[PDB]
């Protein structure tokens, strides 16, 4: 039956550890500020050193 | 490019080449037309799983007609694929400039009456209009 | 010195419509600049022949801006300084003219091609550099040899010029003119036969209104020069005042008859 | 892959000779060519050079004018002319396949060779003529270069080979620094430039021969005096 | 039934009310603290020409280098974007392709289509050129996306409203997965490669996994069809772009959608997505004819690669990140830095 296994889909995801969203919202900040130093289409880099010019 | 070394004159010429064998392969595609059979069909399919690609000519032009006689059902990315064809034979976001010919017994529609080549003739005719229309279209004249 | 001299011989030695000419002028300015700016910022318009469009659109605005300059130059020391600035007027107004005329026949081939039943499914800037090329090198040749020690074969409307290069040019501007109405009657008669005989246009509607304004705005003054070819005899020969600008104004209609047939130029125009 | 030499002999002084190539069991199109010269108690020695598409040839400063390469691809074959031939000449001959696009391996098939009887440059220097060995003992050789190869790209066209005896030389490192397919690992060797190190690891056997070392910077390709190894 | 739907209402009840304990607001909501990245200027550096037909995917290799690219024409073509040098050209068993892959190890590509078959060739061999090496075949309808898991193992869906795991060399299928109403149009590959989010022209995804065969969970909240999808390389997200004209970012551990990005000028819908090696630039393909670098902390601002005179199908950024490349309808493939 689709009603039984919706009901054993939405069981399993109820017991889940579910966050809060600020935790996934600073997570994510906090990947691309750490990470911030290197974007090379964000960072300037010497022109010679461009393979592409 | 007396700059670069030994190498990159060998790769420079086999790229060369590369664009050589593209450019040839493209100007023999361009020239072959399209019809998409949708169903007068049964002696069209003999005159001229999934969906069935087939390749004939006629009056030294190339066709190439595809059959989706199975297709009842809503388009997903069969219509979105099918921009590219120049007549839809007949027996949304895409399908409001296409014409289609029709058969009996902006979206221009032909009908036609058929011992019975006309059933390719017919065609063959539209696919000179839906072609002409286009260049006109692009030289301003119209 | 041979300027008062040659003037005194045909006699025409002895300026509201020059500014009405120069307002003409400015107006034609004007419109060739819309019609550019409008075939820039569309997206879809950077096929070969709307470049042609731009390139006639330029040629029509360096011959409007030549003939402001000579408007602007008018005076007494036309005939007080040294033969060079003559020169420079007369090869510009050639080198304009022939621009504009060889750009037309450069569009025509360009349609008639590329609807030709072989390419009914490189050439361009060799085309237009040979165009300018060759109305330059055309503008050029008077200096270089061609030129009246030949008092007899001085020209009336330019007296210190000669009397060959002008039949020259009216027999290859008739050449050019005929060549263009041969092209459009052939496309005319290539779409007529294709799309009727199939049983399924309003063509011609537009293909000899290309042809009717050229005509009205090219024979008055190759009727004139004509006449040219008796000294100090024939008095019209010595008003162009009101002729030569029918030819500039000839830079006046290309703005409406090679534009304003197609509705997306018409958007594009509008907004 | 199979590429199989012919037209060798002995000639008198004086004439012409030919050479030839015959290959089977690749994409004979997308090569070119080497010929390599071999003295009968010396190093090797380049000859000539034809490339992918026939547009580009390449002879020696040595032998130009009295040489010249060929190939037919409807047939899948080389070609070598020669002319007035000298006592110098006397040697035996190779033909090299070689393919150049971004990352290929250049040099890494020789033929079997065959023989023939007649009755500025970049300068690259071999270390010693011979060195004694043992089993399982590690071995380096290296050579000196008399010009910076590398480049500002990165590339170094420095290439180490390896004969054993009665067989056809073996490439073992392209560019100085990569190995080669079907090579055991045990070898390696790096450097810096103008100076090369080939370094083998735990000698066990079939390594005994003779080592060279070649540039390909610009042509034309010149070669080492040689290194032999016994045991 | 009435007893097993009541429960799943109660269960859905409980969802809701713990969403409402910990839902306050998003990431463009409080992310606005960060230094906007402003006016970003754009040129191309390359131009990339060949393809004489409408191009539908573009993929680069890992060592940002060497591009791979399918077109309409029936061609598959490799190029060295560094000195515009072309490496391979491979001519496809039928025109009407849809989607290409490149091998993480450099030796294989396969692509597929209309003809129900995943076709795979090998590039590195010994004889000097390229041949096909499998043909995947048991799919009934139309693939949508495929992208290698290693060199012994792919993934497909197709209009069969299915996805299948698949094993080179056996030839079989080893996993199939069941459970759309609608045709699925595209699928992301994971930095790990162990979970799979496919979308389905239902308005709705779903996430996978390999070793399961069983879904974890389905998104929905989209209006329309699912054209475009691809990861946030952390992990933790996959953002979304649809035919309602918007764009969205889910999230997995917040049991919601995470950003919308719509604007009125886009009457269409979004053909292609991209993410920025960092996370900070988001590149989205339009109807419209532009290619809008959107911003992807403050949802406002952004930029344009202008320069296309046609439909944006496909655009991607290398590993490196350094450059980018779109193809498009009008048959370029352009270079950015
Ligand atoms: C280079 C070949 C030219 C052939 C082209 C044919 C049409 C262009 C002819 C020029 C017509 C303008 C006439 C006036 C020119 C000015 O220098 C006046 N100031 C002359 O004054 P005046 O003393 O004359 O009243």
């Amino acid at each position: 039956a689709q009603a039984r296994k919706l009901v054993e889909q939405l069981k399993m995801e109820a017991n889940i550890d579910r966050i809060k969203v600020s935790k996934a919202a600073a997570d994510l900040m906090a990947y691309c500020e750490a990470h911030a130093k290197e974007d090379p289409l964000l960072t300037p880099v010497p022109a010679s050193e461009n393979p592409f010019r | 490019g007396c700059t670069l070394s030994a190498e990159d004159k060998a790769a420079v010429e086999r790229s060369k080449m590369i664009d050589r064998n593209l450019r040839e392969d493209g100007e023999k595609a361009a020239r072959e037309v399209k019809l998409l059979l949708l169903g007068g069909k049964s002696t069209i399919v003999k005159q001229m799983t999934g969906i069935v690609e087939t390749h004939f000519t006629f009056k030294d032009l190339h066709f190439k007609m595809f059959d989706v006689g199975a297709q009842r059902s809503e388009r997903k990315k069969w219509i979105h694929c099918f921009e590219g064809v120049t007549a839809i034979i007949f027996c949304n976001k895409w399908f409001t400039d296409t014409s289609i010919i029709l058969f009996l017994n902006t979206k221009e529609i032909y009908t036609h009456f058929t011992t019975d080549t006309k059933n390719v003739q017919f065609v063959f005719d539209a696919v000179t209009d839906v072609i002409i229309k286009n260049n006109l279209k692009d030289c301003g004249l119209f | 010195d041979i300027i008062v001299r040659h003037y005194n011989y045909t006699g025409k030695l002895n300026k509201l419509t020059s500014v009405v000419f120069i307002l003409i002028c400015c107006f034609i300015i004007l419109e060739n600049i819309f019609v550019l700016l409008t075939i820039w910022k569309t997206k879809k318009f950077h096929r070969p022949m709307y470049y042609f469009i731009g390139n006639l659109a330029l040629s029509d605005l360096l011959a409007g801006v030549a003939y402001t300059a000579n408007l602007l130059l008018s005076g007494a020391t036309t005939y007080k300084l040294t033969p060079a600035q003559w020169f420079l007027r007369e090869g510009s107004m050639f080198v304009a003219l022939s621009a504009s005329v060889w750009s037309l026949l450069a569009i025509a081939i360009e349609r008639y091609i590329t609807m030709l039943k072989m390419k009914l499914h490189f050439r361009l800037f060799l085309l237009i550099s040979a165009c300018w090329v060759i109305s330059l090198i055309l503008g050029g040749l008077p200096i270089m040899g061609w030129n009246c020690s030949a008092l007899s074969s001085c020209s009336t409307v330019l007296p210190l010029y000669h009397k060959h290069y002008i039949l020259f040019c009216t027999t290859v501007f008739t050449l050019l003119l005929l060549s263009i109405v041969i092209l459009y009657c052939r496309i005319y008669s290539l779409v007529r036969t294709r799309s009727r005989r199939l049983t399924f246009l309003a063509l011609l509607k537009t293909v000899i209104i290309v042809l009717s304004v050229f005509i009205a705005c090219w024979a008055p003054l190759f009727i004139l020069l004509l006449l040219d070819v008796k000294v100090k005899t024939c008095d019209i020969l010595f008003r162009a005042e009101y002729f030569l600008v029918l030819a500039v104004l000839n830079s006046g209609t290309n703005p409406i008859i090679y534009t304003l047939t197609n509705k997306e130029m018409r958007r594009a125009f509008i907004r | 892959v199979q590429l199989v030499e012919s037209g060798g002999g002995l000639v008198q002084p004086g004439g012409s000779r030919k050479l030839s190539c015959s290959a089977s069991g690749f994409a004979f199109s997308s090569f070119g060519m080497h010929w390599v010269r071999q003295a009968p108690e010396k190093g090797l020695e380049w000859v000539a050079y034809i490339s992918s598409g026939s547009g580009t040839i390449y002879y020696a400063d040595t032998v130009k004018g009295r040489f010249t390469i060929s190939r037919d691809d409807p047939k899948n074959t080389l070609f070598l002319q020669m002319t007035s031939l000298r006592s110098e000449d006397t040697a035996m001959y190779y033909c090299v396949r070689s393919i150049y696009y971004y990352g290929s391996s250049p040099f890494d098939f020789w033929g079997q060779g065959t023989t023939l009887t007649v009755s500025s440059d970049i300068v690259m220097t071999q270390a010693t003529s011979s060195v004694p060995v043992t089993p399982g003992e590690s071995v380096s050789i290296s050579c000196r270069s008399s010009k910076s190869l590398l480049h500002s790209n990165g590339n170094t066209y420095l290439y180490w080979f390896l004969q054993r005896p009665g067989q056809s030389p073996q490439l073992l490192i392209y560019r100085m620094s990569n190995l080669a397919s079907g090579v055991p690992d045990r070898f390696s060797g790096s450097g810096s430039g103008t100076a090369f190190t080939l370094t083998i690891s735990r000698l066990e056997a079939e390594d005994v021969g003779v080592y060279y070392c070649m540039q390909h910077l610009e042509y034309p390709l010149t070669f080492g005096a040689g290194t032999k190894l016994e045991l | 039934l009435d007893q097993l739907r009541q429960e799943a209402e109660q269960l859905k009840n409980q969802i809701r009310d713990a969403r409402k304990a910990c839902a306050d607001a998003t990431l463009s909501q409080i992310t606005n603290n960060i230094d906007p990245v402003g006016r970003i200027q754009m040129r191309t550096r390359r131009t990339l020409r060949g393809h004489l037909a409408k191009i539908y995917a573009m993929h680069w290799g890992t060592d940002s280098r060497l591009l791979v690219s399918a077109s309409q024409d029936g061609k598959l073509i490799i190029w060295d974007s560094y000195t515009t040098n072309k490496v391979h050209a491979i001519p496809l068993r039928s025109s009407w392709v849809m989607t290409c892959a490149y091998a993480p190890s450099g030796n294989y590509v396969a692509c597929g289509g209309l003809d129900n078959i995943c076709s795979i060739y090998n590039l590195k061999t010994r004889e000097g050129n390229v041949r096909v090496s499998r043909e995947l075949a048991g799919h009934t309808g139309y693939l949508s996306c495929c992208r290698f898991l290693d060199d012994n193992q792919i993934v497909t869906s197709s209009g069969d409203t299915t996805c299948a795991l698949w094993d080179i060399e056996t030839g079989q299928q080893t996993t199939t997965f069941t459970g759309h109403t609608g045709d699925v149009m595209s699928l992301s590959l994971a930095p790990d490669t162990r979970l799979f989010v496919s979308g389905a022209c239902d308005a709705s995804a779903k996430l996978w996994d390999v070793r399961e065969g069983m879904c974890r969970q389905t998104f929905t909240g989209h209006e329309s069809d699912i054209n475009a999808i691809c990861f946030f390389p952390n992990g933790n997200a996959f953002a979304t772009g649809s035919d309602d004209a918007t764009c969205r970012l889910f999230d997995l551990r917040a049991d919601q959608e995470l950003m919308t990005y719509s604007h009125d000028n886009i009457i269409c819908g979004i053909t292609s997505v991209s993410f920025s090696k960092s996370g900070r630039l988001l590149l989205a393909g339009y109807d419209d004819f532009n290619c809008n670098v959107w911003d992807a902390l403050k949802a406002d601002r952004a930029g344009v690669l202008a320069g296309h005179d046609n439909r944006v199908s496909c655009l991607g950024v290398t590993d490196d990140g350094m450059a980018v490349a779109t193809g498009s309808w009008d048959s370029f493939l352009k270079i950015w830095n």
